[PDB]
């Protein structure tokens, strides 16, 4: 046997190679370690929790430092709209004089990548002028990193080993982390905002030299004490207010004007502060709803175990059992861990959703690459999370979850009716898969057939609805917001909307990305993505519903959440675990998030070509998108190096090759399965052994990938494969045609 | 074969096509089958 | 010592390996009314000789497959055993594990690894946290 | 090793044992059905995990299951 | 001999026990030392030519 | 001039040395770390 | 105008505090 892994010893004693591939891949499921505690549990994760905040921090750090080392940030100031902002320098010793040329760009002596993050844009928003700054910054953060670092073994030593008592106690958790963790840090940075951002917006100068005597406001403090709270919103910046400059610049702190900024067309500055001024209250009030050391607050398991509604009996809330749920939650990790990333799913698909539309920081609506990038990111990140949501949900079931403590509540009814759940999730997936792809092929026909008038063409009408309801005048409808004269508009008792002036402005702009105008050829891509999600969905939730067990495997609970089948008896039973569920689901979530990034990325290269018409009469046809999006916009992607020459696209010629090579890689693991390669290593064993000259001798004895192994590792090649397949084409199709 | 492929796209992109496998850089004949349509156009006097 | 004469083989490929003589080896030797051609586990034809034959065998299943799917179903010679050898010489005899084959009913056999319930009475794995014990482990 | 357990649904059809390939199992004296015999697993060392076994037997759900464990030499069914 | 080398002497810090090793460790020392000072001159003589491979401009032609 | 990789940021020489270190001098090393780590017999 | 020979220098001995950290940390998780 062997030392390695530590925390497995029937792992330490397999004599081949999978020793080392399992060790890896089961390191940080720390419940399965052996003579693994509960108390232990939560005190590795706690630290664990310690070393990827500071990664994170240090992460942020060498952001920071590399562009006040080797970006243009002081350059970028003086013309946001012009100057290409630097990401890091280039060391490619490989370089030929060519290469190096073509990098070289964007004002500095040396090759250099362009930055797509919107750092820049970012980080000139909160007021930052100057690579002093951010040298400052990337400083303090590799001293905040060490900080936790340290805290990480300092609660790993044994007085500082928090109980396990100190872990369950949920409502002192829950107080502090939404008004401290969320009220007070909303309030500290609606604070630097107020005193450092705007002033510099303004161009005036604030920094930890003079902010202790410069006030941000005239009033002074003396106005919020006093009650004197509109003294704030006096004086705004004016429509003519250049960004970085006094010219036009107001004193307001706290406006609530709406729409944009004309310069910079992004929210503005006051409206941001007054933004996180007002979450801070909510959060903070918030985090005063439970009872922890003072009798006064609400018991969470109380609620859930309540069943007297004012006297007249109820199962419960809604009159639905919760009981026995508080428990649940509070022993199953994973369904705590599931709900924080179902959350941060969709707060991640909110981000993409409400950046690109709104964009809060300077010019960053003009920067093309750079909005394609960001919405990318995040609605990608959010789908990995939806994934791993109901991955540990799967897993909860299996481990966590024992029917004897949820007899009869809510969360053992939705189980009874497993077979409705999925069958009916199966019905919305056949018929919007059966009539989305019907609509597209016909179309396909009548287009290729020289009768693009004879297209079913559905118009988005609900949507297009609500976009009027929102304030958009342009399909004429004149209902709420879009109609004057209505009550919503008015609001008739008060007439406080000061924000609607500011709201239409930018509603009825047609220079931004605020509820674009959308036809027929949205209308069938939104249900493409409905199909996406609900196949995501049922995939997800089968797996999670029959992680127990099903027909074909009545006992699956006692094999655990990942192993690779039951044998070919009864039928067969590949891909029968819950795991295997999640790994289909991996697939599906790339598909829908394809469509989604495909959908949103045709349509603002439309736009920013000021060629709209292409993008909706091509829609409404999958030749439209495989000829004038795929096809058309690959032509200077590819061209990134060629028997002429190369230029700055180079790089995402060879990445765009580079993820179509591992993406066919993992159709090799993915199809191809383990015992063809078992024997043929075999095979290989027997030709080193009688070799000669060949001293070396496995140590491990080679054997094939498992069965769950080559799942895995074919999935990582096809999602890498997909990523930067994509992402070298969404950088290059937009940055080779802008800025 | 293919991994020298791989070398092509690299030297190609890295703009030294001077270190390619090609006619133009370090070449690679295939003098065998060169020979062979030199005997088979003699064969009949061409 | 085992005894018995190796069949008639000109040599293969899917022989022995280091294994054999580092870690373990299985011999299987039956006897044979006549000399006829039987089919090696990893390939290859042998000739079995008109005795007692002694054939080396790198895995325990080789064995398995010989003697229960060819030498009993094809040849009807019921006298096969297997043996383990191990590379300090010590020789144990595997199957059958008592004399008498293990698919016919014999006195004296204890129960191993019964479980006293149906398949569907195994408790959850949630009852079972932190304590090592597998749900089909359970009493 | 493998773990290979019993439960009391079988009937000793001896299905389980012939269709072994590494003899794991064998045949006990039992009373709990009418052929008065029970699978037995003493040689789960030697179980590679194939599940022979539980695709020959006949009862719904299955009498024996195998559980996949620690993985050994022969437990792989590797001859190197 | 006398002190850490002694038979009974149990100087954890001073394992080479024997003579032959001692020579054996003499000689490695000689060649290792050769080496290293010969590579670190090769490469300080060639600092140009390395220089140039270290910042791509081997690849000009 | 464009015909060499440069740097006119401060300590230019520092990728002319941390390029070769982090990836073809010392990841042999650290592979070698690693694989006594994960080979020692218990 | 960005950062000095002496801002980088300095930065990398500030990164050996959170690197001699870490490697604490991560042989105590280890432990
Ligand atoms: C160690 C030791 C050893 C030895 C000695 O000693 C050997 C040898 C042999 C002979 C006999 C032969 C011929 C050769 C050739 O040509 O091919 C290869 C190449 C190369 C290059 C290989 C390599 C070599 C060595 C390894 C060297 C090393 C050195 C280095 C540099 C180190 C470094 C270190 C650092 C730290 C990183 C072979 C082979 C084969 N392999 Mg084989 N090896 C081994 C290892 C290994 C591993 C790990 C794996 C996994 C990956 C495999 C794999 C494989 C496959 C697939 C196959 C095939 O196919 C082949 C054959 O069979 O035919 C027939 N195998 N191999
Ligand atoms: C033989 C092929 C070859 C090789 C070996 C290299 C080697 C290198 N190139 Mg290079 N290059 C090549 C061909 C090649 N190049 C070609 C053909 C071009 C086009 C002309 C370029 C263009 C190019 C540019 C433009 C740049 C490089 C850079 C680099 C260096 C960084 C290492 C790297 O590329 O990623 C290696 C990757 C890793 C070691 C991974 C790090 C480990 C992390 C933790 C993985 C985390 C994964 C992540 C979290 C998940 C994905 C996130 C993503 C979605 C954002 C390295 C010296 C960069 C540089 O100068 O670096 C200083 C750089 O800016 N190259
Ligand atoms: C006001 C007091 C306060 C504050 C600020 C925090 C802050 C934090 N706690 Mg915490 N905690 C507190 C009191 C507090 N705690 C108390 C009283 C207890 C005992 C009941 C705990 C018990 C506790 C545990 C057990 C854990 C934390 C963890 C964390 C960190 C979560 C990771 C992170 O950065 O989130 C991101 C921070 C944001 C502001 C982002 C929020 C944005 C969202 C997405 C929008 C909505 C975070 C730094 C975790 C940890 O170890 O981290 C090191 C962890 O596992 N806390
Ligand atoms: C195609 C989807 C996509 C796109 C366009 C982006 C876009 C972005 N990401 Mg990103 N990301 C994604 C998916 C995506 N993300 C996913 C799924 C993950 C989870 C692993 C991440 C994890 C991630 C991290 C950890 C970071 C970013 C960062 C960034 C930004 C700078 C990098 C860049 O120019 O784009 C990315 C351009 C690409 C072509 C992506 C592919 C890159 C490699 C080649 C993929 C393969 C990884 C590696 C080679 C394989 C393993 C080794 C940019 C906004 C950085 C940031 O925040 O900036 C400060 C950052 O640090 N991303
Ligand atoms: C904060 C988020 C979070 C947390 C704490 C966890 C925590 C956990 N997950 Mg989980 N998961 C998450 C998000 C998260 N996950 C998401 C978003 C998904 C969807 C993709 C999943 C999908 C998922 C599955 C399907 C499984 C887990 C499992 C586990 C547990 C064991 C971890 C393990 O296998 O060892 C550590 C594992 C690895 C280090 C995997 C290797 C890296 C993979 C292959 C990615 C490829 C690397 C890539 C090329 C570059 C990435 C950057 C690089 C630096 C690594 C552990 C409790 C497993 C479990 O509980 O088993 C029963 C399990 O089967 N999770
Ligand atoms: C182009 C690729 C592709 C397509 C079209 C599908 C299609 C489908 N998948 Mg799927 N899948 C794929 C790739 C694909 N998959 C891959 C690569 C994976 C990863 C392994 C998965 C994993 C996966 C899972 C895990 C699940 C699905 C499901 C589904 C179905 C849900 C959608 C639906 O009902 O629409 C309606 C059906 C279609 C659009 C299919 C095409 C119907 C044809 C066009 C009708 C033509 C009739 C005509 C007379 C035929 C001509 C005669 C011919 C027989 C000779 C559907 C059959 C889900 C499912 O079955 O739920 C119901 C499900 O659970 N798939
Ligand atoms: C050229 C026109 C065309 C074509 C070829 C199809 C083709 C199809 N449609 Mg469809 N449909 C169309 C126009 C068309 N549709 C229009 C204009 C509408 C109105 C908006 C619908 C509404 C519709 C629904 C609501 C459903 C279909 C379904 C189907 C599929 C099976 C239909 C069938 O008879 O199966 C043979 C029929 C059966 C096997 C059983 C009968 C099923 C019917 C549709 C339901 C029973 C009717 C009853 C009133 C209950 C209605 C429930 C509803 C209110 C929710 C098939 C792919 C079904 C589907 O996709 O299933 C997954 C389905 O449920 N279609
Ligand atoms: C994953 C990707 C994804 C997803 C999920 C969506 C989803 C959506 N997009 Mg969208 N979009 C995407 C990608 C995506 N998009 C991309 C890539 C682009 C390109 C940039 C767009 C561009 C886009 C535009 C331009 C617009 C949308 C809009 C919408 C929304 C349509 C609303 C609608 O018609 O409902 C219609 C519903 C009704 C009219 C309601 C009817 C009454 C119901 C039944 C309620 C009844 C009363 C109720 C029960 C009482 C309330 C109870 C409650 C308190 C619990 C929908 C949420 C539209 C929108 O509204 O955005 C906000 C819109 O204008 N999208
Ligand atoms: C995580 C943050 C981070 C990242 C991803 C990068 C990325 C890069 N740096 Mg860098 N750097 C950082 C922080 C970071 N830096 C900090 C904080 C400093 C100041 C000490 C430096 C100082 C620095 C110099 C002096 C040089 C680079 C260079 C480079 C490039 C080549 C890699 C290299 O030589 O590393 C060198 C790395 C260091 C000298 C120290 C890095 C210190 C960070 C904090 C370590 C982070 C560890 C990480 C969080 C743990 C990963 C966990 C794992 C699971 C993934 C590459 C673009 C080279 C370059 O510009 O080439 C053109 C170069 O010469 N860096
Ligand atoms: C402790 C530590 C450290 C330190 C380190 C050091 C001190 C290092 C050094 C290092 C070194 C100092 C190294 C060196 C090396 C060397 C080598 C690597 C060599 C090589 C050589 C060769 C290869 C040679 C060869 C030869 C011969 C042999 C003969 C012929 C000729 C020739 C030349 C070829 C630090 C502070 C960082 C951090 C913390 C910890
Ligand atoms: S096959 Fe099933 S029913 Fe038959 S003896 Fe074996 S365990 Fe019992
Ligand atoms: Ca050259």
């Amino acid at each position: 046997a062997t030392k390695f892994p530590k925390f497995s010893q029937d792992l330490a004693q397999d004599p081949t190679t999978r020793r080392i591939w399992y060790a890896m891949a089961t390191a940080h499921d720390f419940e399965l370690h052996d003579g693994m505690t509960e108390e232990n549990l939560y005190q590795k994760i706690f630290a664990s929790h310690f070393g990827h905040l500071a990664i994170i921090f240090l992460w942020a750090s060498g952001v920071l430092f590399h562009v006040a080392w080797q970006g243009n940030f002081e350059q970028w100031i003086k013309d946001p709209l012009n100057v290409r902002p630097i990401a890091h320098a280039i060391w490619d010793a490989q370089f030929g004089p060519p290469a190096i040329e073509a990098f070289t760009r964007a004002g500095a002596t040396n090759p250099v990548d362009i930055c797509y993050s919107g750092v820049y844009h970012w980080w000139y928003t909160i007021g930052m002028r100057t690579n002093n700054e951010l040298y400052v910054g990337a400083i303090f953060l590799l001293l905040l990193a060490a900080l936790f670092l340290f805290a990480g073994w300092l609660h790993l030593q044994p007085r500082y080993r928090p109980t396990l008592g100190w872990f369950k106690s949920a409502e002192p958790r829950l107080n502090h982390h939404l008004a401290g963790l969320f009220g007070v840090s909303s309030l500290a940075w609606a604070a630097h905002l107020i005193h450092v951002a705007i002033p510099e917006s303004r161009g005036q100068h604030v920094g930890w030299d003079n902010f202790l005597f410069t006030p941000p406001h005239p009033a002074g403090l003396g106005a919020f004490f006093t009650g004197n709270w509109s003294a704030y919103a006096q004086n705004p910046d004016t429509a003519q207010h250049v960004f970085n400059s006094s010219q036009g610049a107001g004193t307001a702190i706290l406006t609530f004007l709406g729409g944009f900024h004309p310069q910079t067309q992004s929210l503005w500055l006051t409206d941001m502060a007054h933004h996180h001024v007002a979450i801070a209250v909510l959060f903070i009030i918030a985090g005063h709803m439970y009872r922890t050391n003072w009798g006064i607050g609400h018991s969470i398991k109380e609620m859930l175990n309540s069943k007297s509604f004012f006297g007249a009996k109820v199962e419960g809330p809604f009159n639905l059992p919760h009981q026995g749920l508080y428990d649940t939650i509070n022993n199953s990790l994973h369904f705590q861990l599931s709900f924080a990333l179902a959350a941060l799913g969709v707060a991640s698909s909110l981000t993409a959703q409400h950046m690109y539309s709104m964009p809060p920081y300077a010019f960053i609506g003009q920067d093309f690459t750079t909005q394609a990038a960001l919405y990318t990111h995040h609605q990608y990140i959010a789908g990995f999370l939806m994934v791993g949501a109901f991955s540990h949900a799967g897993i909860f079931w299996i481990r966590d979850y024992d029917p004897e403590q949820n007899k009869g509540n809510v969360l053992d009814r939705m189980l009874r009716h497993k077979e409705a759940i999925i069958s009916h999730l199966s019905w919305v997936s056949l018929f919007l898969g059966f009539h989305t792809l019907g609509l597209y092929v016909h179309n396909d026909v009548e287009v290729a057939f020289g009768a693009a008038e004879k297209q079913v063409l559905i118009e988005p009408v609900f949507a297009q609805f609500i976009q009027a309801a929102h304030g958009k005048a342009l399909y004429g409808f004149n209902t709420l917001l879009s109609n004057p004269d209505s009550i919503a508009s008015t609001a008739w008792p008060n007439h406080a909307n000061v924000w609607l002036p500011g709201w239409l402005d930018a509603v009825n702009n047609t220079t931004n990305s605020l509820f674009l105008t959308i036809g027929p050829g949205d209308f069938y891509v939104h249900h493409a993505i409905a199909l996406g999600l609900h196949v995501t969905t049922l995939v997800l939730v089968k797996g999670a519903l029959d992680a127990r067990g099903s027909k074909l495997m009545p006992d699956k609970k006692d094999f655990g959440y990942a192993f690779p089948c039951d044998g070919p008896g009864r039928g067969g039973t590949c891909d029968i675990s819950a795991w295997d569920a999640s790994y289909l689901a991996v697939f599906w979530m790339l598909n829908t998030l394809g469509w989604v990034t495909f959908y949103w990325h045709w349509k603002h290269l439309a736009i920013w070509e000021g060629n709209i018409a292409q993008f909706n009469e091509s829609s409404t046809y999958l030749m439209g998108w495989f000829r004038d999006y795929l096809w058309l916009h690959s032509a200077q992607l590819i061209n990134g190096y060629n028997p002429y020459g190369t230029n700055s696209l180079a790089i995402w010629s060879w990445m765009f090759l580079w993820g179509h090579l591992a993406w066919a890689v993992s159709f090799m693991f993915l199809i191809t399965w383990r015992g063809y390669w078992q024997e043929l290593i075999e095979t290989l064993v027997w030709a080193h052994e009688k070799t000669p000259l060949s001293f070396g001798y496995w140590r491990d004895k080679p054997v094939a990938l498992s069965i769950v192994q080559a799942r895995l590792v074919g999935l990582t090649h096809f999602t890498v494969g997909y990523i930067a397949t994509y992402g070298a084409f969404l950088i290059a199709s937009t940055a080779g045609k802008f800025g | 074969s293919f991994a020298m492929y791989c070398h092509n796209d690299t030297m190609r992109a890295f703009g030294r096509p001077q270190d390619m496998f090609s006619d133009t850089g370090i070449q690679l004949q295939p003098i065998f089958a060169q020979w062979i349509q030199h005997i088979h156009t003699a064969a009949v006097g061409a | 010592t085992l005894e018995g004469q190796t069949p008639i083989f000109g040599g293969g490929t899917g022989g022995l390996l280091t294994k054999a003589e580092r870690e373990e080896k299985y011999v299987i030797t039956w006897t044979s009314p006549k000399e006829q051609v039987f089919e090696m586990p990893t390939g290859g034809s042998a000739i079995m000789r008109q005795g007692k034959n002694k054939l080396e065998i790198a895995r325990k299943e080789y064995g398995i497959a010989l003697g229960g799917q060819q030498l009993r179903a094809k040849f009807k010679i019921n006298d096969y055993k297997i043996y383990r050898v191990y590379p300090n010489g010590e020789t144990q005899m595997i199957h059958p594990a008592d004399g008498v084959f293990p698919e016919k009913v014999n006195q004296g056999r204890p129960k191993v690894r019964y479980v006293d319930r149906n398949i569907g009475s195994n408790p959850s794995p949630a009852k079972l946290k932190f304590s090592g014990v597998q749900p089909y482990d359970a009493p | 090793s493998h773990t290979v357990k019993i439960y009391d649904t079988c009937i000793g059809c001896t299905q389980c044992v012939r269709a072994c390939p590494t003899d794991v199992l064998e045949m006990v004296p039992w009373d709990g059905c009418k052929a008065a015999q029970i699978a037995s697993s003493p040689r789960t060392e030697d179980c590679v995990g194939c599940k022979r076994c539980e695709t020959a037997c006949p009862t719904d759900f299955l009498s024996i299951r195998v559980y996949l464990g620690a993985e050994t030499t022969r437990s792989m069914g590797l001859a190197y | 001999p006398r002190g850490a080398y002694g038979s009974t002497s149990k100087d954890s810090l001073r394992p080479l026990r024997n003579r032959d090793e001692w020579y054996q460790l003499n000689g490695g020392i000689f060649l290792g030392a050769m080496g290293g000072a010969v590579f670190a001159y090769l490469l300080l003589e060639n600092f140009d030519a390395l220089d140039s491979i270290l910042r791509g401009g081997v690849n000009v032609n | 001039d464009m015909t060499q990789l440069t740097g006119s940021y401060a300590a230019s020489w520092l990728p002319w040395i941390m390029i070769p270190l982090i990836f073809y001098i010392l990841p042999f090393p650290v592979f070698a770390l690693i694989f006594i780590w994960i080979e020692k017999e218990a | 105008m960005n950062i000095s020979d002496t801002q980088v220098f300095v930065a990398l001995v500030v990164a050996l505090l959170p690197g001699l950290l870490a490697f604490r940390l991560a042989t105590e998780l280890y432990k």
